[PDB]
């Protein structure tokens, strides 16, 4: 097969790394927004007692 | 046998990085879509 | 992004670097055969500026400055100026001692350092047409100028030990040298050998009026310098440098020698200072001291934030975290380290952690938490201008970041209080300071440690965040610098930002737990990561299978333990949340 | 002798000529780094003719003897004029340039 | 300077110290800083 090296073994790392910074991105994202969605329902509680 | 065994050991090895990278690959796949 | 990803892919793939390897390579075949062993075990250096968003590197095997235009790299991935790449004389051997680079604060001086004296260069600034000096100009002064040689030339027992700027733009830039014998020369850029300012330092085991050159008393006490740090604008006491009851700004210089002994100096220029000439210290301990804090200390970091924080990084690949308080009142400490008739205020220093870097790179047999060392090699610490806070760790065996996570806990106990259950959690489980081995030179014990002649971190808007890294093969790697793996900063003037983080969420008619954001933060919280495995230009030698597959195995356990298994967790308390917000 | 801040007024200058300074303020020629590579223990003794043998001289002693001398003078001059030769032709190229 | 005859030949053995002793001169001869600088030891080099 591919004879893997010290540079593909780095630039492999580099891109699971890029991967897992831009999923933790995605998801701090999604808790933004479940956290407005949250504050949103809690005023209309709120307003609602 | 002789100096074959190595090669053998290294084929072996370079196969079993390539189903590790290939599991990985699918995996982060599969997480992918779900997300 | 695409625009700070593309910059940083042109640095990589220019041809100067190619050339520069070219180069190399002809001068070690030129050369003989311990020259090549000689500068691939060398210590480590850094040959790398900034001059108006330029880059210049310093060449020492043909003593020459390369300019490269960063801004015009992002044009066509190879640049886009005809005149923006400067050569600065590429035909000089190399004559006096060569060891490290210096910009001036005021951007208009290069001085070369070594241990024989300095060498400083005129650079005008560089503005308009293609990044030229004053929109494009040649025939600048461009020659060299000695500074301190008589003193290194005339007695070969002493030599230089560190050098620095004067942080100060308004006035004239002046250069700090410690010598040998503990004594500070502040010299100017207009004078020849002339000393400006002479410091002799004084206290139980140093010498001020002892004989000099030969026979000395200071050898029956021994206790030599070993590095010098400047601190961030703090105070003074009211019993040492001045004589009145009043307040004023001034930079302190902590001397760190060998065993540990940190010392305090207060050195400015703003203001004439009474009481300079009496060395104080050494700093107490607190609450006690395992080994003079450090094994085998040999470099100082002072961080700017508030409360001071003093790295300590030693030769053996220990990071000490010292956290600067007010002498203690119960217990006589600062009235006998102090050597002078006034109690000074000598602060203490409390340990708050010792991080175990991870030199040489063994195989799998350490743990997902904490990282461990191996081989002992001296290791230099650098400020990250993003934070003060975070720094960086570079060595033969590698480059480290860490970022302090526990920093923003205790300002925020010494302000009020702790509160978020997930930051709490992240304090007291987990992880305690983020630590992130990113390059990684030495990949075995085997393999012979490579030097790292520059690191540099450029932190731009229309840039962003890169960590650039030039090796012994004058070869470049850019790496990006994201914000997810950094420890979130509120907004402060000892914390810059990073990213927002609301903390504080609450449940009286939802269900969820605590504020969501700081769950994924905590969820996904680690504190081990497999580096990246540099290749050598000149191939020193192949990865062997077995030892490739143990790094792999282990980089995929490092990766499954500590961020797959917690993203898999993460979307399904999502996917569990949004059936209820929708009811 | 050793050659620090010394008075000097021979092939050292003050500032733009030669001068009989006391204080190092401007580097001559480079006799601080001359002196700093001479920097030995030993000497290169003449030798001279006026002594009365007693028989002929030994081959073996003469050779010891010539051989010392090699030695001594590999040791302590060529590496010195090597390294003074060095040191000129650096600033040559950059002249020209 | 001078010159040391023996039965072996003459060396010539020049003060190293006139260096210290010139820089006291030069201070003043009432420094301490200058009288430690004198009463202070070294080796000169022998010339044969």
């Amino acid at each position: 097969a591919t004879a893997m090296t010290y540079a593909q073994l780095e630039n492999l790392i580099n891109k699971w790394s890029l991967e897992l910074e831009d999923q933790e991105k995605h998801f701090l994202q999604q808790a933004t927004q479940v956290n407005a969605w949250d504050r949103t329902l809690m005023q209309n509680g709120e307003r609602i007692t | 046998e002789n100096q074959a065994k190595v090669t053998k050991e290294s084929d072996s090895i370079l196969n079993g990085i390539r189903e590790e990278i290939a599991h990985f690959q699918k995996e982060l796949d599969d997480l992918k879509a779900r997300t | 992004m695409a625009a700070g990803e593309h910059w940083q892919s042109a640095l990589s793939e220019h041809a100067l670097f190619s050339s520069l390897k070219e180069r190399l390579r002809d001068v070690e075949e030129l050369r003989e055969e311990g020259e090549r062993r000689a500068s691939k075990d060398k210590q480590l250096r850094n040959l790398l500026c900034v001059l108006d968003g330029d880059l210049l590197v310093w060449d020492a095997e043909e003593c020459a400055f390369h300019t490269v235009t960063l801004r015009s790299l992002s044009v066509e991935s190879t640049g886009s100026s005809s005149s923006g790449e400067q050569k600065l004389l590429c035909t000089n051997p190399p004559l006096f001692d060569v060891n490290e680079v210096l910009l001036s604060p005021t951007q208009h001086h290069v001085a070369l350092v070594g241990s024989k004296g300095v060498m400083v260069l005129e650079i005008p600034k560089r503005w308009g047409k293609k990044s030229e000096f004053e929109g494009g100009e040649k025939t600048v002064n461009c020659r060299t100028i000695p500074i301190a040689e008589r003193i290194f030339t005339s007695s070969t027992s002493l030599l230089l030990k560190q050098a620095i700027w004067y942080p100060s733009e308004t006035q004239e830039p002046h250069l700090i040298l410690l010598t040998s014998d503990n004594i500070l020369r502040l010299y100017n850029l207009q004078d020849l050998f002339t000393p400006v300012k002479v410091i002799s330092l004084s206290s139980a085991e140093e010498e001020t009026t002892l004989p000099h050159n030969g026979r000395s008393y200071k050898a029956s006490l021994g206790e030599t310098a070993v590095a010098c740090d400047f601190g961030p604008l703090a105070v003074l006491p009211k019993g040492f440098g001045q004589h009145s009851k009043e307040d004023t700004v001034a930079y302190p210089l902590y001397i760190l020698y060998e065993t540990g002994e940190t010392y305090l100096m207060y050195i400015d220029l703003q203001k004439s200072n009474i009481t300079v000439g009496k060395l104080l210290g050494p700093l107490p301990m607190y609450p006690a001291a395992e080994d003079n804090y450090g094994y085998d200390a040999c470099a100082l970091l002072c961080l700017p934030c508030v409360p001071n924080i003093i790295v300590i990084a030693t030769e053996s690949g220990l990071l000490y975290h010292c956290v600067v308080l007010e002498g203690e009142e119960d217990d006589e400490q600062t009235s006998n380290k102090s050597w002078n008739s006034s109690c000074d205020l000598i602060p203490s220093l409390y340990v708050f952690e010792c991080v175990e870097l991870e030199l040489a790179l063994k195989f799998a047999t350490e743990e997902e938490e904490s990282l461990e060392l191996d081989f002992a090699c001296p290791i230099k610490l650098h400020r990250d201008p993003i934070c003060p806070s975070r720094y960086h760790c570079t060595h033969v065996a590698g480059v480290h970041s860490v970022g302090l996570t526990w920093f923003n806990k205790l300002e925020k106990f010494l302000s009020s209080g702790e509160e978020d259950k997930d930051s709490l959690q992240e304090l007291a489980a987990e992880q305690k300071c983020l630590v992130e081995h990113i390059l990684c030179t030495k990949p075995l014990r085997c393999r012979l440690p490579s030097p790292i002649q520059g690191f540099w971190i450029i932190s731009d808007l229309f840039l962003g965040t890169s960590m650039i890294c030039i090796t012994c093969d004058f070869e470049c790697i850019v790496r990006p610098l994201l914000t997810t793996i950094r420890p979130p900063s509120p907004p402060l003037l000892c914390s810059q930002s990073d990213k927002s983080s609301t903390e504080i969420l609450p449940h009286v008619l939802a269900d969820v737990k605590g504020p969501f954001e700081e769950h994924i933060r905590g969820i996904l919280r680690r504190n081990s990561a497999n580096p990246l495995l540099l290749n050598s230009s000149s191939k020193d030698s192949s990865p062997p299978p077995e030892e490739c597959l143990q790094l792999l195995s282990r980089a995929t356990q490092v990766f499954r333990e500590e961020y797959l298994l917690k993203q898999d967790l993460a979307n399904e308390e999502i996917q569990r949340r949004v059936k209820l917000l929708i009811a």
